[PDB]
RNA sequence: UCUCAAACUCCCAAUAGGUAAAAAGGGCGAAAUAACUCAAUUUGUAUUUCACUCAUAUUAAAUAAAAUAACUCCAAGUGGGCCAUUUUUGGUAAGCAGAACUGGCGAUGAGGGAUGCUCCUAACGCUUGGAUAAGGUGCCUAAAUAUUCGCUCAUGAGAUCCCA
RNA sequence: UCAAUUAUUUUUUUUGCUGAGGAAUUUUAAAAUUAUUUGAAUUUUUCUUCUUAUAAUUUAAGUUGUUUCUAUACAGUACUU
């Protein structure tokens, strides 16, 4: 037994240590990339050409209607999309397939890109994981780090830090890792919608469909 | 007395309360009305194979007692 | 009221603008083995063999054949259930799928692909790509070429 | 709101502790839930789950199909979580160890004879922990007489279904839709 | 800065261009101003543009390059002339107005007001075909030739208003709409 | 009692849930970073003002150049526009007779 | 409103009434619930007796505790009392309804050696 | 050359529908077995037995409070229905007659629509605090006699989806 | 004068409501913080970082404390209902 608690201390001081390294190194990354956008820009700029940015890879989809008089293939496609109730949000990797359903739900969800400040600041706020053995998962809010140690240990993506790393910039361990998270039960905006009546892109207020860059700013109002 | 004589309404919505469902999906099934010749054929092969197996099988075995 | 055999068939089953007369010789020879998918597409250069309306435009494997004949395991919507049909028809209306060879296709060119990879030790994602989101890149367009545009006045 | 399947509560099927008023065999399922909580052996979870199982579901086994079943293996022992009967097809016995429910009076008279050994539950428990060379075994199940009366229904096409009948001679239910002769055929 | 007088209308200068395939190599590259409530927005209208002008919609193209114009001196007077085009419950019509503002972006968010005040127009019914700012000798309304005069001055007779602080519900004696 | 598994242990009474932002405690037992990142933060912002006061004048010395690239990249732009309306008025001047 | 008191909340208090026994004679004033085809009551209508239900329910740590702080036990004999001397802090006597003075006496007697309180004291003198 | 067609058709969308996406399998080989096949004891078939070997450390495309699944039994009540959008046939039309898809209502409260079985919001254990929706913010009536630019005088103004 | 808006961050002025639980061996272990102690690092530091050892503590590990009052009462007009 006495060797199992030490050895146990000597896990312990190698995980903390390890994420430390990841979390450098992840840090490092996000700084280069950020800056390297900038210089890109002025580039193109200088010279007579244009860059262009990348389709941002993930998407965070929040709900905006109730539960009543809904369509059944839309109903379907809101399952599947993992959005029940009515204010939940989830990370949606963008792709071809994705998108299409996310085309059908459409007039009922408010959609965007986040940024890298979102995603930190909800992450910790407001996430909740999946405890439990399999398909019984029961809502825990994260709090610390030995329940996703279990789960993605084996993934090698352990670490709170960690799972805003593979997130924020789609990692290789995205499946698993949105999965894991509960999702999304949010709160209602400070200064309340404009119109769940219309579309953001109708020139009236409105607020359905895609948001782009502006979801963050509305994700700050209603955190 | 004058009374509405069809509509197919809700019927959909019973339907997939329990799901579409589907067929169970047996590998092998019954050869039965299937072409004569055919099978006949192989119920010979069957008895074909199966004595050169049970024969040497027992072969095996009485072999192993002595 | 009534829903006769060939009911409601009329511009279904009639063929296309130039493509009447007799079934070409050359497609008898095609080949048929068993739990080959099959298309059922009517025809009616051919009388004998042809299927119910619902079985136009479906596609099933192939479970019997004689010495014109082909069975044809197709799924049918019977209000809350699917279940298996088992269609005979004649050959002339049963057509050779293809919806299987792309599959088919895909194992191939995978099997190669696979063996020249491990045979490197060289870790490699087979499966389909899915079409991803378009990556960032960098564009060169002249400033004397580009075009600049309004919406139009009414007329 | 929220939508989820059935309101979020999961529905499990089957028994939710026996029901069985018989002390005994409330001592055995505590006895056998404590080795299944305890111990991460299959064996001793199944061996629970069994036991609770209602009075159709665990059979009555006969002696000469366990001897069939314990052949390729005599050194073992054959655990059977129903009541083991005998018979009189079965010409002589090779000395098989046997835990079982319950025991037909004449077979342990026979397995004692034949020099085997009759084990009760709590016995296997004791000696045996996690099912240890053990063989899992239970008899024909569906072979039940009123199961033929189950299945799709009874004179619609192919099906074996035993119809119900107040006696099977000639006069009752053997006539029309029956035969080709009268109406349709069966 | 006031957030009262505030207004959020913004020009989005946009340029885009098709996807390039084996038909075309070097696709026609379009770009474009456009008046809109914020980025997003303004794409849309461009897409909008795009699918009634030229062949394109945004599923077969690609954008290149998205920047938000703001004026150079927006503490001196223009006047600028904006042309029209929208639809009325009969039918359509294309118009000319001119405004006296401080930016193209004020410019347009008093036409929009206008607009829905003289013509019921709503935001989905305009459709802007060039704005630009006109020399003071060549204005062509009325109402803009007159604030144009060499010495315009004239006196205030508009009603107080003043602070939720004083606009108490009780008063000394009758105020004066008169002023000095 | 030799063949049983060891003990095992119940799950975990529920505490209050502790800020994963706010707390400092909390936080650091979350991300082990955090500590070096806040207090590098906090030695940037110590630099009082005087470095800052000189140095900006050199900021906006070097950026001159782009500045003057920059302003012809939307005079540019300005002329197209420009243009275009003069494209379209000679249309619409011949268009009327 | 709930009716907090140091460790013991009550959610619910004014006894629930069967619907209509304010305005008929007949129809009695402790519960039932109302069947009908439309009805108000059944049907939830805003302000208009409202139905238990049993999330009301008191907490399951507190679930009998009088507030004298000790579970209530009947007694009609000096016999019975005998196991409540292990539990003379957490349960209280009360003595039966039907129990002769003389006898009521002695049990009062015993409770009060015994060190348990004893709620309705005084009856019967 | 002017104009046309539910029961006309060179041509012809969207929506809706089907099949496809690998391990009890598939590969490429060998060897067996048969009264079938073929000219063919090896010409195939099909089965069977052996071999060799196919992605799997994200799972032979995604995504999934995807096994709360299958399946069996025994039995209930029900088999008068009705309304909205959109599609729609009869009828001058009808809060009329008849259909199609979906959602409701029925069996369903609560908040809003002044008022209302069906409209909008939203579906309900008991509470405390928070922040909103739908909708409002002169008073009745909780929020603005708010800001900002227009238009509007009516000797029967005008004022909120369905909806009067 | 030094904007405005994103970006990444770091605080602060008042302040509303809440306090379940009660750990005979996961109320620990670790985190954090303090006074020491050893070696590195680098933005070079009176909140510099890590990690070496020792003590303590709470920001950890769901509210505790002081003073009144009821009251020096015996049921009162307070308090329950």
């Amino acid at each position: 037994a006495a060797k199992k608690i030490k050895t146990l201390k000597l896990i312990n001081k190698k995980k903390r240590n390890d994420l430390r390294q990841r979390t450098l190194r992840y840090e490092e990354e996000y700084e280069s990339e950020r800056k390297k956008i900038i210089e890109l820009k002025r580039e193109a700029r200088k010279n007579n050409c244009f860059y262009r940015e990348a389709e941002k890879k993930v998407v965070f989809v929040i709900r905006l209607k109730g539960v009543n008089k809904l369509p059944p293939k839309v109903r379907s496609v809101f399952r599947l999309l993992r959005l029940l109730q009515v204010h939940n949000g989830v990370f949606v990797k963008v792709n071809k397939a994705t998108k299409e359903m996310l085309k059908i739900v459409e007039p009922y969800v408010t959609y965007g890109y986040p940024t890298l400040s979102t995603v930190r600041k909800l992450l910790y706020k407001r996430g909740y994981v999946r405890v439990g053995k399999v398909r019984r998962y029961a809502r825990k809010k994260i709090q610390d780090n030995a329940d996703i140690s279990k789960h993605l240990g084996k993934y090698n993506v352990h670490g709170i830090e960690d799972m805003v790393y593979q997130l924020y910039t789609c990692g290789p361990v995205f499946k698993k890792v949105n999965n894991f998270l509960w999702a999304f039960k949010l709160k209602p905006p400070r200064k309340g919608f404009k119109a769940k009546r219309h579309a953001f892109n109708e020139p009236r207020p409105g607020d359905w469909g895609n948001r782009e860059a502006h979801i963050n700013e509305l994700i700050n109002r209603m955190i | 007395a004058k009374s509405k004589n069809h509509t197919n309404h809700n019927q959909n919505r019973k339907a997939h309360k329990n799901g579409i469902k589907k067929p169970k999906k047996h590998k092998f099934m019954s050869r039965k009305g299937l072409d004569p010749n055919f099978f006949r054929n192989q119920k010979y092969c069957l008895k074909g194979i199966q004595k050169k197996k049970k024969e040497l099988k027992l072969k095996a075995k009485q072999e192993k007692n002595n | 009221k009534s829903r006769g055999k060939r009911s409601g068939t009329r511009y279904k089953f009639s063929k296309k603008f130039r493509k009447h007369g007799e079934c070409t010789a050359n497609k008898y020879l095609e080949k048929l083995n068993y739990g080959d998918y099959v298309d059922i597409v009517c025809d009616s250069t051919q009388q004998k063999g042809m299927p119910f309306n619902y079985y136009h435009g479906k596609t099933g494997k192939i479970f019997h054949i004689t010495k014109r004949g082909v069975g044809v395991l197709v799924n049918k919507r019977v209000k809350h259930r699917i279940e298996q049909k088992k269609v005979c028809v004649r050959i002339e209306h049963v057509r050779k799928s293809r919806c299987n060879e792309d599959f088919l296709l895909r194992k191939i060119k995978n099997a190669e692909l696979i063996k020249e990879a491990k045979l490197k030790n060289e870790h490699i994602n087979i499966k389909r790509k899915t079409e991803g989101p378009k990556p960032a890149a960098m564009i060169k367009v002249p400033p004397s070429k580009i075009i600049t545009i309004e919406p139009l006045p009414f007329y | 709101g929220i939508a989820l399947k059935n309101v979020g509560r999961i529905k499990k099927h089957g028994r939710k502790h026996l029901v069985s008023k018989n002390p005994y065999l409330r001592l055995l399922v505590k006895l056998y839930n404590f080795l299944a909580r305890r111990t991460n052996a299959n064996f001793n979870k199944i061996i629970a789950k069994r036991l609770i199982m209602p009075k159709r579901y665990r059979p009555p086994l006969s002696l000469s199909k366990l001897q069939y079943h314990m052949a390729n293996h005599p050194n073992d022992i054959a655990v059977v979580v129903g009541s083991i009967t005998d018979d009189k097809r079965l010409f002589s016995l090779k000395q098989l160890k046997v835990c079982a429910l319950r025991f037909t009076e004449t077979a342990r008279k026979r397995i004692e004879d034949a020099g085997g050994e009759c084990l009760t539950f709590d016995q296997l428990a004791l000696k045996y922990p996690t099912g240890k060379k053990c063989v899992l075994l239970r008899g024909p199940t569906k072979a039940r007489t009123a199961e033929k009366h189950f299945g799709k229904a009874p004179g619609k096409p192919k099906s074996k279904a035993r119809p119900y009948v107040r006696s099977k001679g000639r006069k009752f239910e053997k006539a029309r839709g029956r035969r080709k002769s009268r109406a349709y055929k069966k | 800065i006031d957030n009262s007088l505030n207004t959020n209308i913004h020009q989005y200068h946009i340029v885009g261009r098709a996807i390039p395939t084996a038909k075309d190599k070097n696709p026609n590259v379009y770009r474009m101003c456009i008046f809109a409530k914020n980025d997003t927005n303004a794409k849309s209208r461009f897409w909008y543009f795009m699918k009634k002008i030229n062949k394109l919609k945004k599923s077969n193209g690609e954008l290149l390059a998205c920047e938000q114009i703001k004026e150079r001196f927006p503490l001196r007077v223009k006047n600028y002339g904006v042309l029209l085009r929208y639809d009325s419950r009969t039918g359509t019509h294309n118009m000319y107005k001119e405004f006296r503002d401080t930016t193209k972006e004020g410019a347009i968010a008093q036409l929009y007001s206008e607009m829905a005040g003289r013509h019921r127009a709503r935001a989905s019914s305009i459709n802007i075909i060039r704005i630009s700012e006109i020399s003071s000798s060549l204005v062509r309304r009325p109402h803009i030739k007159q604030l144009l005069k060499r010495r315009l001055r004239f006196p205030a007779l508009h009603l107080p208003t003043l602070q939720k602080e004083y606009r108490k519900k009780f008063a000394s004696k009758r105020p004066s709409t008169y002023r000095m | 009692q030799a063949s049983l598994l060891a003990k095992k242990k119940p799950c975990k009474k529920r505490l209050q849930n502790k800020n994963s932002l706010t707390n400092f405690a909390v936080r650091c037992r979350l991300n082990p970073a955090y500590k070096l990142l806040r207090s590098l933060a906090v030695l940037r912002m110590r630099k009082s003002i005087l470095e800052k006061s000189k140095n900006k004048k050199e900021k906006r010395v070097q950026k001159q150049i782009q500045k003057k690239e920059l302003q012809k990249i939307n005079h540019d732009y300005y002329k197209g526009v420009a243009k275009a309306v003069k494209k379209k008025k000679k249309r619409e001047e011949k268009k009327a007779k | 409103a709930v009716k907090k008191v140091g460790k013991i909340i009550k959610k619910r208090t004014k006894k629930f009434t069967r619907f209509q026994s304010n305005r008929f004679m007949r129809v009695k004033p402790a519960w039932r619930k109302p069947r009908g085809i439309d009805c108000r009551v059944r049907r939830r209508y805003k302000g208009t007796n409202l139905m238990p239900s049993i999330g009301y329910g008191s907490n399951k740590k507190t679930k009998f505790l009088l507030p004298n702080n000790k579970y209530k036990y009947v007694v009609k004999n000096v016999k019975e009392m005998e196991p409540l001397i292990m539990n003379h802090t957490k349960y209280c006597v009360q003595i039966a309804h039907n129990v002769s003075s003389k006898k009521r006496k002695q049990i009062i007697e015993r409770a009060k050696q015994m060190n348990v309180s004893v709620i309705n004291a005084k009856a019967r003198l």
